[PDB]
């Protein structure tokens, strides 16, 4: 009986079986490591879902770039309501860029403890609010 | 008996790593040589990401290969669609530029 | 009854039970080429040699000289001289080939300045045959030895075909006109019933720990293969034989090691002093488990006891070196702070004399037979053999020494696999079993199964439990075991007045623990009558009526100048114990310890002395 | 008088119909031992004998208990109970895992992952075994330190949302752990094809570093910090 054979028997009974299976994330405890590697899949899916539109909408849509700025300058510009697009955009792109270096640090075998986690992951956040702030009043 | 698992994940944090060269890198002194680069890099480091994505929760094999075969699409007119914004248009970094003057 | 789907099996050897003994018998046989079921009811890293921690004794000789004939003389003086020598010899003598064996394996021993295996101080050895001093040689891997050695025990059972029946708990053996044709088992998922044949069958089951309120051993110690033996007819020798060790914590009963008094540990009263000094002058609180246990349960009848309720001592390991503690004793350190809630880098641990091992079990060959007792004579059962625990070559006798049951464990559930290697042949016929045998033990489990009882199971477990431990303590008295015996014997009358509740088939943990029940009873009976019987103080079982070491000699003197005692005048001699399912009698027989070695010209026999450290 | 309530999952297989659901029982706090486990023993033998879990050592090196407590994966018999009685104890079996009945999940494909990285020592040259105690020095032995002391109780492996989703072909934390256990181990000499066991996509490659496992372990040890290593290696190692 090896390992390979064990495991195709365990799903041979299991599916077979009118055996429920145990509750997940449903359940699960919220941490902040957990809710900290979440984010760092949206924001990037997010930011992957801008650079796809951006560079498909200069295949398919009609007009230079100046042509759909002026169409931004239109739509009866908002004051304040400006900077807060511009901070839309650049708060995903600064989160997933520090704790991406965080990532790396981690892939180095450096700060992979429970303490080290919720210091960096604290760290991540003040930089993340810190530099979105910052980029968008430039 | 090849180490293509391995390569794939040193390949990844190299291009991470990378794009992490890059952002400060067009900020100070944009140029063209620079778009390219950046549009290299985005979309690589965009498509090997999505990858995991879909490999972690695309289950069952006859998905699998679609979703790849259907991302490979989005991503080779992704890099192209940038690099035509780069060569007939004014380029990722002046394009930033310009959104940030507005 | 119909009700209940039967699955026949065929192998050509049966291992009941998955401690380091099952293992080591399980993956032998395979290893020799037979074709092996292993059968257990927890899987085999959660069995109890898990919760070991000390060490496995062998005389490497890696921290000074050895010589495993020393080995020897501490074990047979330890044994209080019912430890037949024969199997001392065999155990002693193999000690540095299996210890070596296991690390080859790849257990991962801790280490000296060499690179060679760290052996450690613990209770009651001696170079130079006792007069050299402290010896050195418990191997260890820091605190946790037996979870080590299982782990890794277990990491090689791997490359072998052994079919393993996991969480089965085999219900009685397949007897046949005295002869063992395998077992009967439940199995726990899906409710269904198997009988495994074999041409031979090794159990393993481990001891009975939990016939005790308080016992370091763990909930599923239950003597399940000791009742299968009972139930068969077979006798068990020397179950009176319960040995307390010294440093349970005053909490959950939990075990810490004797490595810490070895390391440099020393228990303390409440008065300050280290009392036994005032007891065992030589081998102090390094001495025999029988002793330094009796002198802590002196020590709170005396008014000396340690905490609010004065019931307790201290176990003081604040003065050591922290490192010390770190390197060393983790695993306790650990569990000091999560029961006792003391750093004992700071506090001293709350320690108690807990029930802990049985020496007694399964009569054995030094080979791992078991036997029976035909006309005063010893007898061989045709396929049937017993390691570790739950048997008895008796290798420990009167007191087992520290250290030496993981040995015990991995020497002779080797023995037990070269024993039926070189007896007989892999694809020999299988002996072919009845139609209706088992019959009877699938009738128990579906009696049990729908139980309609006034009292519940638990209820019962717990009069078991609280009269074995004030009727059969350290200390026990005529009176007092006479009391406690007619009390078990109404519990036992009490066994069909039970009541159960889960009738489902499926995990019926209800129905599991209630054969639990049934055996540990069988367990406890033989244990107390043997003691009441037992008119005389050796090793652990101490009488206050009969404090003397009553032998066929008055061994404190010159010998052979004297007269002889007969068999039945003297208590140097095993208890063989039975007992009647039906009515729950313990008539009770005896044979003689063996004496004489393997080979005299290698390993002289040690005769009976005046036993004190 | 101290009365604590707690919420069970329970599911029993040979009944009807009936699927998953809490029962709560309400326990006095001074007639009763420290720990969780303490606890469901007391309902077992004084409320209801259907509630079905493992046990052995109450010690916690056995891996017996292995449930989901108050939110996260521990061993029953090691965690104590809060003794504020205004919170109800919410007890699970293991997360993402096929219940056999109550509190016993079917482990028995983690064990087989188990089983694939080959947990024993190997060596080239096996001739020679039995006979000689193997060299390791002080320094090489406590490498091992902080990974051998696992006691496979799957605490992590069953927090971790990789082997949840893809269990199957994820072998987990707990047995990627013990897979560099023997890696770094000097008496091994199979390192090399020890790492080049894990050459594909799912095997080791699913961690994402959500650290999880290192987070609910009941023994303090390090999971994430072995699978992290792991790929080190796995990246630097030579033809
Ligand atoms: C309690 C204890 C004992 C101990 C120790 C620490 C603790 C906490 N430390 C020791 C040490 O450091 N050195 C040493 O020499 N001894 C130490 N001890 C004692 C020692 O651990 C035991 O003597 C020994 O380990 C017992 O193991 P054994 O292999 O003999 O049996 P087991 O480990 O308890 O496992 C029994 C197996 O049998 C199966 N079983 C039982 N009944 C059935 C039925 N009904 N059907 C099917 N299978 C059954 C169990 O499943 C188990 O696998
Ligand atoms: C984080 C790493 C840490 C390094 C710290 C150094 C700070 C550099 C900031 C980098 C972040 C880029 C955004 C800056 C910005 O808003 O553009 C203003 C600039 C004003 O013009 P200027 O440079 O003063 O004018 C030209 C004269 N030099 O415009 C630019 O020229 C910068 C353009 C380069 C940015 C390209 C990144 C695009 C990728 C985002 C994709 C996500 C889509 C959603
Ligand atoms: C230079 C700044 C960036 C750094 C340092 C960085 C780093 C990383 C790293 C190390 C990962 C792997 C995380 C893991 O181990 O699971 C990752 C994931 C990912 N990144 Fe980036 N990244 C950056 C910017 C971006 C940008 C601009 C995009 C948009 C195209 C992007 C898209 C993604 C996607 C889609 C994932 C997959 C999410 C996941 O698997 O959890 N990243 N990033
Ligand atoms: C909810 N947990 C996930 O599924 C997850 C989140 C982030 C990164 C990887 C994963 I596998
Ligand atoms: S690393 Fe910890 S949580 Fe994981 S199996 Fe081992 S003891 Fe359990
Ligand atoms: S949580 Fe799971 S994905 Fe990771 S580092 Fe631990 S194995
Ligand atoms: S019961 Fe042994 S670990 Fe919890």
């Amino acid at each position: 009986t090896t390992a390979k054979e064990e495991m195709e028997r365990f799903w041979n009974k299991n599916l077979g079986s009118n055996r429920p299976l145990s509750p997940h994330i449903t359940i699960y405890r919220w941490s902040l490591p957990m809710a900290m590697s979440i984010c760092h899949r949206g924001t990037g899916i997010a930011l992957s879902a801008g650079v796809s539109l951006f560079g498909l909408s200069a295949l398919l849509l009609p007009g230079n770039f100046e042509s759909h700025l002026e169409l931004v300058k239109s739509l009866c510009l908002g004051p304040t309501l400006i900077y807060t697009a511009k901070f839309g955009i650049v708060f995903p792109l600064m989160y997933h860029t520090w704790n991406g270096i965080r990532h790396l640090i981690w892939d180095l075998g450096k700060g992979l403890t429970i303490p080290q986690l919720t210091q960096s992951g604290v760290v991540v956040l003040i930089l993340t609010v810190l530099s979105s702030v910052g980029l968008a009043a430039m | 008996s090849s180490k293509a698992a391995s390569l794939h994940w040193t390949g990844e944090r190299v291009v991470s790593v990378l794009l992490l060269g890059l952002l400060p890198a067009a900020y100070l002194n944009p140029c063209s040589a620079m778009d390219y680069s950046l549009a290299a890099a985005l979309t690589l480091h965009g498509h090997w990401g999505i990858g995991q994505v879909v490999t972690d929760y695309v289950r069952g094999d006859a998905l699998q290969k679609a979703a790849k075969a259907g991302l490979l699409a989005l991503s080779a007119f992704t890099f192209a669609g940038l690099c035509y914004f780069n060569y007939h248009d004014v380029g990722i970094c002046k394009a930033v530029a310009m959104l940030w003057k507005l | 009854s119909t009700q209940y789907p039967v699955v026949d099996h065929e192998f050509d050897a049966v291992v009941v039970g998955a401690g380091g003994a099952g293992l080591r018998a399980a993956f032998g046989l395979s290893e020799a080429g037979f074709n092996t079921a292993c059968v257990t009811k927890l899987f085999p890293t959660r069995s109890h040699t898990v919760a070991a921690q000390g060490g496995i004794n062998a005389a490497l000789g890696n921290m000074e000289e050895d010589n495993w004939r020393w080995h020897f003389y501490d074990t047979v003086k330890g044994s209080d001289w019912l430890g037949d020598q024969d199997a001392i010899h065999y155990m002693t003598e193999q000690a540095p080939a299996s210890v070596v064996e296991l690390e080859n394996y790849g257990m991962p021993f801790s280490r000296t300045e060499d690179g060679k295996i760290y052996q450690r101080a613990f209770g009651g050895q001696s170079l130079k045959f006792g007069k050299g001093g402290q010896a050195h040689r418990c191997c260890c891997v820091a605190d946790r030895t037996g979870h080590s050695l299982l782990h890794t025990l277990y990491g090689r059972s791997l490359r072998y075909d052994t079919s393993y029946f996991v969480e089965y708990f085999a219900l009685d053996l397949l007897m046949e006109n005295g002869e063992c044709r395998g077992v009967i088992a439940l199995c726990i998922e899906d409710g269904s019933i198997h009988r495994i044949r074999a041409r031979n069958t090794v159990v393993a089951t481990g001891g009975y720990g939990r016939t005790y309120f308080s016992c370091t051993s763990a909930h599923t110690s239950t003597g399940d293969g000791t009742a299968m033996v009972t139930r068969a007819g077979l006798p068990c020798q020397d179950l009176e034989f319960v040995q307390f060790h010294p440093t349970g914590i005053y909490g959950a009963g939990c075990l810490i090691t004797e490595g810490c008094r070895g390391e440099g540990g020393i228990l303390i009263n409440s008065q300050g002093e280290r009392f036994m000094e005032r007891y065992a002058p030589v081998a102090k609180d390094l001495a025999s488990r029988d002793v330094v246990s009796r002198s802590m349960t002196l020590e709170i009848r005396e008014g000396r006891g340690c905490g609010p309720e004065k019931d307790h001592v201290y176990l003081q390991l604040h003065h050591l070196p922290p490192e010390q503690l770190a390197v060393r004793l983790p695993g306790i350190s650990e569990t000091a702070m999560i029961f006792a809630g003391v750093d004992v880098t700071k506090e001293p641990i709350p320690v108690l004399p807990t029930v802990h091992y049985n020496m007694g079990g399964i009569p054995t060959n030094y080979k791992g037979q078991v036997l029976r007792h035909v006309n005063g004579q010893d007898q061989v059962v045709p396929g049937l053999y017993a390691c570790g625990e739950a048997a008895c070559a008796s290798v420990h006798g009167a007191n087992r020494l520290g250290a030496n049951s993981l040995l015990d464990l991995v020497v002779f559930g080797r023995a037990c696999a070269l024993s039926i290697a070189e007896s007989c042949r892999p694809g020999d016929k299988v002996p072919s079993i009845k139609p209706n045998a088992g019959e009877e033990s699938v009738m128990n489990l579906d009696k049990l199964r729908f139980a309609n009882g006034t009292i519940r199971t638990s209820e019962l477990r717990l009069s078991m439990q609280k009269s074995m431990q004030s009727h059969a303590a350290v200390f026990r008295v005529g009176s007092v075991l006479q009391e406690g015996c007619e009390k078990i014997l109404r519990l036992y009358g009490d066994l069909q007045h039970l009541k159960t509740f889960d009738r489902g088939m499926v995990w019926n943990t209800d129905l599991v623990e209630t054969l639990e029940l049934q055996n540990l009873m069988l367990c406890a009976l033989q244990t107390i009558y043997g003691a009441e019987a037992r008119k005389e103080s050796r090793g652990a079982h101490a009488r206050e009526d009969f404090k003397e070491r009553v032998d066929e000699y008055d061994y404190s003197k010159p010998i052979q100048g004297q007269q002889k005692k007969p068999f039945q005048e003297h208590w140097r001699k095993h208890t063989l114990s039975y007992v009647d399912v039906k009515t729950g009698k313990v008539s009770l027989e005896y044979r003689p310890v063996i004496d004489k070695t393997l080979n005299e010209a290698d390993c002289a026999t040690v005769p009976p002395a005046i036993r004190s450290y | 008088p101290r009365i604590k309530k707690f919420a069970i999952y329970r599911w029993d297989p040979d009944k009807t119909g009936d699927k998953p659901h809490m029962q709560t029982y309400e326990i006095d706090l001074n007639n009763c031992g420290p720990m969780v486990l303490d606890a469901l023993i007391k309902i077992k033998n004084e409320i209801d004998s259907t509630l079905t879990f493992r046990r052995s050592c109450r010690e916690g090196i056995c891996g017996s208990c292995a449930m989901n407590i108050n939110g996260g994966n521990t061993l029953a018999c090691t965690r104590r109970i809060d003794t504020n009685l205004d919170k109800v104890s919410k007890i699970y079996p293991l997360p993402h895992m096929y219940v056999i009945k109550d509190l016993v999940p079917d482990l028995s494909n983690f064990y087989a992952q188990y089983k694939s990285i080959e947990p024993y020592l190997k060596k080239k040259d096996e001739s020679q075994e039995g006979k000689q105690q193997y060299l390791q020095s002080i320094e090489e032995r406590e490498k091992l330190d902080g990974l051998y002391e696992c006691i496979l109780c799957a605490c992590c492996s069953t927090s971790c949302p990789s082997y949840w989703w893809n269990g199957d072909k994820y072998l987990g934390p707990a047995v990627l752990m013990q897979a560099y256990r023997w890696m770094i181990d000097s008496r091994d000499d199979f390192t090399e094809e020890r790492l080049a066991k894990l050459q594909d996509p799912f095997s080791l490659y699913r961690c994402h570093t959500i650290m999880n496992c290192t987070g609910t372990c009941p023994k303090g040890l390090n999971p994430g910090k072995a699978i992290a290593e792991i790929k080190k290696m796995m990246a630097t190692y030579k033809e």
